[PDB]
DNA sequence: GGCTGATCGTGCAAAAGTCGTGCCAGCCGTCT
DNA sequence: AGACGGCTGGCACGACTTTTGCACTCGACTAA
């Protein structure tokens, strides 16, 4: 139960109010769902939520629906007991079993197989399950965290998502504020990124950003809300070279040629 | 084995056991002279073989089988008086508490 | 790759062999381990009043000797009495035979009549029936000590004479048929014979405490059970710092090599000892986790335990568990019991229950203790009690447990109320 | 009694009784014989001092 | 050993003191030194013991 | 097995009628099917029946159909003996073996592979089967339970499921009533929810709903049979966060965006 | 040759034992 | 007074346990 401000910025927008509302949900251990496009600090929000509880002392982990080997993912969810498969040297603890009593982050829920969806829904906050080659069931405690950049209601109407899984999940929905619409916080975020770069670049001082760069950023749609912003900041800092005068150019498309 | 206070002392008359209560303590307010027994405690004895003599004795007498020895508490000689009160302390984990 | 269970491929050998040092460490030797450590420390040079009891209790041997001295007897008679006093059991019986005593005398002038006279004089002593070596003889002497005014004296003497077998089998009907005694009037005589103080020499023996030193101590005060080994009993070895600070400075190759070898051996031994201590602590913690359920359930409802079940709770092989369980004792608030005593067989019970053999035996003993003295509980009758318990058990095999508890036969246990 | 140490048998004399440590030859019939499994003179205890 | 009784204080431990502790120390020291004497110890060490 | 109480908060004529039918069915050891929708009390009914039967002494064990890995589904169902495979180090008890004598509550009957149905077909019918490496089959007996929220006859017409499997499965199937079809007092059902929520949030007392709130709760699609009611109730309680005034406005749809 | 010296080394398995439970042969207590 | 009845008690085959008897060749060369 410490302050641990860490990466806290962009309070000018209603993201501050969103965080304030989430503060109430922080003591809660019910299902949690987050809504927002990629590059919206969603992992940062989840980390802040997990750290918020003193149960941050408990095992807080994250997971994304990256298939890798489907059988491997199934085992990791289930937990391979010793000798379950040919050549199994010892019992492999489950991914869920790794973090009990602490928060668990579930990501890429949109990019989750329907079979994987059913496997997850098997313990739909049921709290008890059985390991791969497990003799008896085990019950654990963990607050799951959900987030995606897709319209779950649409996919459910499309039938792409599991409606039972949707009901079992999303006791609360956290909609990410549009950083594309968060213009006031954009300047403060630029200042923070400049401070971080000065910490990293270790140059004499930050010459500044003039106003042409700000106007270009305003013109920029910023498809990458929080990630591409810092990346473009770093790219522009590098391209600017000398820091004699505030930089006015913007490194928009690295895929596009620099000239 | 454990040592128990059950007032079942062998090789002693009932007259000495008259003043001793069920668990083996003496009733409050009783009077005592000489070296009379206060509390009847016994010490378990290591078991023996079939021991046809001992087996026969147990088949005849039994309820002792020489399993215990007289370790009761008695007055020192040349001391007489009467009991005011008694106190018993039992550690946790043991809950015999016959009359505690 | 993929998930599968194909059964044909190459592999490697099992765990590497010849771990003799580890094998010895796994076995627990208690003070023997301490003695071996002392011997090794003797081998390894780089490893590191006014108040007296003054008690002269007679133990009734000195009392018997004083009685012999205080009694008038011939020199041959005194020697015979001393020899008889030599062959006396703690219970108060003669260990050697009368013919054996005569042979030990080794005198042609010594005769069986003299032996009988000495025994009568030996019988003529306090307590009565001294070194009788025969229950009837001691009982006869004790009865002769009392006066004849007591009722049922001649009948008791007759019963002690040649009717001991019926009492041994508690054959009251057979005894009544043979001796033709008064029915139910013989109960008073039987009780009086029971009030004969068998083994009167047992009073000579004085209690001596049994020094039992436990290894692990458990408190569980206000819950929160925490297994703690006896720190005083925990062995501890020290490295010779002075010897350590003289290895590099040595200008002799042989001395330096010897110092290095001794240091390596001492380090290996210390590592083995620490590993053994850690493994024992882990095993104790796992058992206490298992025993906590057993302790809460109590002795009567103790859960069955398997060696493989405990080995699962740990990471070492079951061979290590078996070796550690050897010569293992621990202390708990309920009491001190061996580690191996925790394990017990699982008896199939109604509803699929698995019943601990030790817990089943304890419950059966408790039930048998609470039985009518006139009608002892039958082994087949114990099936009714087991059914009442709601748990299936083996009544046919329950006789084995009954004998294990040294429970006498129910027919043999029958006695007048 | 230990072996080849303080308060040991085969040294300082016999034990409380004429009985030998091995448990054999335990009687006054034996006066000066020494047992095989344990070397003990079958004598009185007072000689220990 | 008779003239130096064990004198058990708590019964569990005899704790023979002022008579055998010196004996025990000297005995173990001599055993260690004599065993080491057969192992050709360096002169400084053996002289120290 | 004389008396047992568990949840059973729903008190409707249809709910009671189902309970009465189950009570008669409870003594029977013949397998039956539970039918309904998502969040339709499916888990509760199965558990109540399992405790109700004389196998109350026996072990009631459930199983999720889609949970099984195709790689070792046969071992999961029947089992394996030591050394049968390379990884076989012990006679792995089978799922039926674990339930031998007990009750098997198959979950997601529809959500299973066709190969799974084929494998399980004869064993249930014959009542005897063997694990991997077994000398002879074991003819254990156990009551069978399964459930799915879909129209099994529709699947059969589509051929999605083995007709014979369901045929030798449907001894007295059991269905559930919809939330819309649930005429039981929704306010009464949510009363226990409010009590439990006040306990969980450590609130002093339940502020209670309003007449307009009750009317709106009545006017609900309730696609989630029970959980949605529970979930929406919890969401409204968390949003209210005050016992000073009774609840009058309730948030249900997560799609809507607050101001 | 003759082993020869040495990182680094937390089972195991395999024949052996030992128990669980039942299963049959005798025996006495007894009352027909 | 001979037969049922439960005991008693050992013998048997499975079913869990268990103890001990097990160290390659290195990475140094090793050269005749
Ligand atoms: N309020 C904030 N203050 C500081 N940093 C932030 C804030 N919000 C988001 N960020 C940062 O922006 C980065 C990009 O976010 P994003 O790509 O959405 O992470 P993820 O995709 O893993 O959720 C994150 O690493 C996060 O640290
Ligand atoms: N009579 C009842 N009493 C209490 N809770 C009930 C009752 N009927 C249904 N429920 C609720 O329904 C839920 C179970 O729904 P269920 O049908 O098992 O979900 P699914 O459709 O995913 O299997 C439980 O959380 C339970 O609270
Ligand atoms: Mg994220
Ligand atoms: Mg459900």
């Amino acid at each position: 139960m410490a302050e641990y401000k860490d990466n806290l910025l962009g309070e000018a927008n209603s993201f501050l109010e969103v965080l304030e509302q989430v503060s109430h949900l922080a003591p809660l251990d019910k299902p949690v769902l987050i809504i927002g496009e990629r590059g919206t600090g969603k992992e940062l929000i989840a980390s802040r939520l997990h750290y918020l509880s003193s149960r941050w002392q408990g095992p807080f982990i994250s997971l994304n629906c990256a298939a890798l080997n489907e059988n491997l993912l199934d085992s990791e969810l289930f937990g391979h007991e010793a000798g379950a498969f040919t050549g199994a040297q010892k019992r492999h603890p489950g991914r869920f079993e790794r973090a009990d009593g602490g928060t668990l982050f579930l990501d890429e829920l949109a990019t989750a197989p329907m079979m994987v969806q059913e496997k997850l829904l098997r313990v739909i906050e049921y709290g008890e399950l059985e390991r791969v080659g497990g003799s008896q069931p085990l019950q654990v405690n963990v607050r799951l965290v959900c987030a995606t950049n897709a319209d779950l209601p649409a996919m459910v109407n499309e039938g792409t998502f599991r409606a039972d899984l949707l009901d079992r999940l999303a006791f609360d929905v956290v909609q990410l504020p549009p950083l594309r619409e968060r213009e006031s916080d954009i300047m403060l975020m630029a200042e923070y990124f400049a401070i971080q770069m000065c910490r990293e670049i270790k140059l004499p001082l930050f010459p500044g950003f003039t106003e042409r760069a700000r106007e270009t950023l305003l013109n920029y749609r910023w498809p990458g809300n929080i990630r591409e912003l810092k990346n473009v900041v770093e790219r522009s800092v590098y391209r600017h070279g000398t820091s004699d005068y505030p930089l006015d150019d913007i490194i928009i498309d690295p895929f596009k040629r620099r000239p | 084995g454990p040592e128990e206070i059950t007032a079942d002392i062998p090789n002693v008359g009932e007259a000495a056991l008259s003043k001793l209560d069920e668990s083996g303590i003496v009733y409050i307010g009783a009077e005592v002279t000489g070296g009379d027994i206060l509390v009847g405690k016994v010490t378990p004895k290591g078991e023996t073989q079939l021991t046809p003599e001992e087996k026969l004795l147990r088949a005849i007498f039994g309820e002792k089988a020489s399993d215990v020895k007289d370790s009761s508490l008695r007055v020192p000689n040349g001391v007489s008086g009467t009991v005011i009160d008694v106190q018993v302390f039992t550690r946790d984990g043991v809950e015999k508490d016959k009359r505690a | 790759m993929k998930q599968g269970l194909q059964l044909r491929l190459s592999q490697q050998l099992a765990m590497t062999p010849q771990l003799q040092q580890a094998i010895r460490l796994l076995q627990l030797s208690t003070l023997e381990l301490q003695q071996e450590l002392q011997q090794a420390l003797e081998s390894n040079p780089l490893l590191e009043l006014p108040v007296y009891q003054g008690e002269t209790t007679q133990t009734l041997q000195d009392y018997l000797m004083w009685q012999v001295e205080l009694t008038p007897f011939t020199d041959t008679d005194r020697a015979i009495a001393t020899s008889i006093v030599d062959a006396v059991d703690d219970t108060g019986y003669l260990t050697i035979q009368i013919e054996d005593i005569v042979d030990s005398i080794g005198d042609d002038e010594i005769g069986l009549e003299e032996v009988e006279a000495v025994l009568k004089r030996i019988q003529r002593f306090d307590p009565v029936g001294v070194a009788a070596k025969d229950l009837r003889d001691c009982l006869l002497i004790q009865l002769s000590q009392f006066a004849k005014e007591t009722p049922w004296l001649e009948e008791a003497r007759l019963i002690i004479s040649d009717h001991l077998d019926l009492l041994a089998n508690h054959d009251f009907r057979t005894l009544m048929r043979v001796t033709r005694l008064k029915e139910e009037v013989l109960k008073e005589a039987v009780n009086l014979i029971q009030s004969l103080d068998p083994r009167p020499g047992q009073s000579i023996q004085t209690s001596e405490p049994e020094y039992v030193i436990p290894d692990v101590l458990v408190r569980k005060v206000s819950g929160r059970w925490t297994v703690e080994l006896n720190a005083d009993s925990i062995p501890r070895l020290k490295i010779n710092q002075q010897y350590a600070a003289m290895g590099n400075s040595a200008r002799n190759d042989a001395d330096g090599q010897f110092i290095r070898s001794n240091l390596q051996e001492a380090r290996w031994l210390i590592k083995s000892l620490e590993s053994r201590n850690d493994t024992l602590l882990r095993v104790s913690r796992c058992i206490v986790e298992q025993q906590q359920a057993f302790f809460e359930q109590g002795e009567e409802y103790m859960k069955p335990m398997v060696l493989a079940d405990i080995a699962q709770a740990v990471e070492m092989h079951e061979s290590t568990i078996s070796r550690v369980t050897t010569q293992k004792y621990l202390h708990s608030p309920r009491g001190i019991f061996e580690l191996k005593y925790f394990f017990s067989s699982h008896v199939n019970t109604e509803g699929g229950g698995e019943a601990s053999s030790t817990a089943i035996r304890a419950l059966v003993k408790k039930l048998i203790a609470a039985e009518n003295p006139a009608k002892p509980l039958s082994d087949s009758k114990l099936t009714s009690m087991l059914s009442e318990q709601g748990i299936m058990v083996a009544r046919r095999t329950v006789a084995k447990y009954r004998e294990s508890l040294s429970i006498p036969p129910s027919n043999q246990r029958k006695q007048l109320v | 009694p230990e072996r080849d140490g303080l308060f040991c048998a085969r040294i300082f004399g016999p034990v409380k009784d004429y009985e030998c440590l091995c448990g054999k030859y335990k009687r006054l019939k034996h006066r000066g014989v020494i047992c095989e499994k344990c070397g003990v003179e079958v004598t009185q205890t007072k000689v220990r001092r | 050993p008779d003239l130096r009784p064990l004198v058990p204080l708590d019964g569990g431990r005899f704790a023979t003191s002022d008579l055998n502790d010196l004996y025990r120390r000297v005995i173990n020291r001599n055993n260690r030194l004599k065993r080491l004497l057969d192992l050709a110890a360096p002169d400084i060490i053996v002289r120290n013991e």
